[PDB]
């Protein structure tokens, strides 16, 4: 899910 | 200390926020309390400023979506926020 | 993470306990 | 699969008994504020402040409705040290079981006394704590879910929080072995991670 693959 | 899925720097979760309520339609739980956790994080952390900004922020891309999804999301993010600050300084945000 | 849930009160610690 | 409303009340009120036993034999509070007692038909402790009991007893409130649906993974009493780090750990860990076992219910005192006459003795098993240890219940949800949240959140004056790395991490864990049980509908273990050097 969304934040975890979000680190960029 | 307090980071939004790393996201430390207000602007930095504010667009962070921007693109996930823009990009998606039906969000995964998972990532709602995480933002939940933010603003609690936010309240411990003694950041009342911050988290007045991102509630306000979220409350109007929240409520300005067409997905009602998003309107229930906005409203379980805010409960759980008001209870801890009912707890923490006696108040609860005003969300006029 | 995610799915850990603790209450936000921490309990009477052992220094408020002493006197009741 | 779900629990039901009674079973939760079971397990409630045997967690109940446990938090204050597990923090009478470790010494969280000291032994003027206990009071012994019978459940299970076995020995217990239980406080007399109450503060404690308010406390303990709010916590319980919260879980039950997420115990109904069998929601819970874990309920966890986390002991902390002076400089609060975790250095002991009594995870209750819950599972359903897929018929010829023991009725839960036809046998309720037997079946937790065990956990409970374990947690009476496990001092001789765990090493002796530092003082100003102290506690806390985290609870492992089976799906990171909302629900999970509407659902504890149901006194105003005990809120619930996600918890983090802080509050979980423990270095160098060992793992204590109490107690397992299984049931018509019910399994449950209990066990303890203590801290390498405590």
């Amino acid at each position: 899910s969304f934040f975890d693959k979000k680190r960029s | 200390a307090p980071n939004l899925a790393g996201a430390v720097e207000f602007n930095d979760v504010k667009t962070l926020l921007r693109e996930w309520i823009t990009t998606i339609s039906d969000p995964m739980e998972e990532d709602i309390l995480q933002v939940v956790k933010y603003c609690t994080d936010l309240i411990e952390e003694k950041d009342l400023e911050k988290l007045d900004l991102v509630i306000k922020y979220m409350k109007r891309l929240m409520q300005q979506s067409v997905e009602s999804v998003w309107n229930m999301a906005f409203d379980f993010i805010l409960d759980n926020v008001q209870v801890v600050l009912q707890q923490t300084y006696g108040s609860t945000l005003k969300v006029t | 993470t995610a799915n850990i849930l603790k209450p936000l009160m921490s309990p009477p610690s052992r220094e408020e306990i002493m006197a009741t | 699969l779900n629990f039901g409303q009674v079973v939760a009340d079971v397990l409630c009120e045997f967690l109940e008994v446990a938090v204050h036993l597990i923090l009478y034999v470790r010494e969280v509070y000291p032994v003027g504020i206990f009071q012994k007692r019978k459940k299970y038909n076995v020995p217990v402790q239980m406080s007399c402040h109450p503060e404690l009991n308010q406390y303990i007893q709010d916590t319980l409130h919260c879980v039950k409705p997420l115990l109904e649906k069998n929601d819970v993974e874990k309920v966890v009493v986390v002991i902390l040290d002076k400089e609060h780090r975790p250095v002991e750990k009594f995870v209750f860990e819950i599972t359903q079981p897929p018929i010829s076992s023991d009725s839960l219910l036809s046998h309720v005192e037997q079946l937790l006394a065990a956990f409970i006459l374990k947690i009476s003795v496990c001092d001789a098993v765990l090493d002796h704590n530092p003082p100003g240890c102290t506690f806390t219940v985290l609870v492992h949800t089976r799906e990171a879910a909302t629900r999970n949240m509407e659902k504890i959140q149901v006194i105003k004056d005990f809120p619930w929080i996600l918890a983090d790395e802080q509050d979980v991490h423990m270095h160098d864990p060992r793992l204590i072995p109490l107690k397992t049980m299984t049931s018509d509908i019910l399994k449950m273990q209990l066990y303890v991670e203590e801290r390498a050097h405590k």
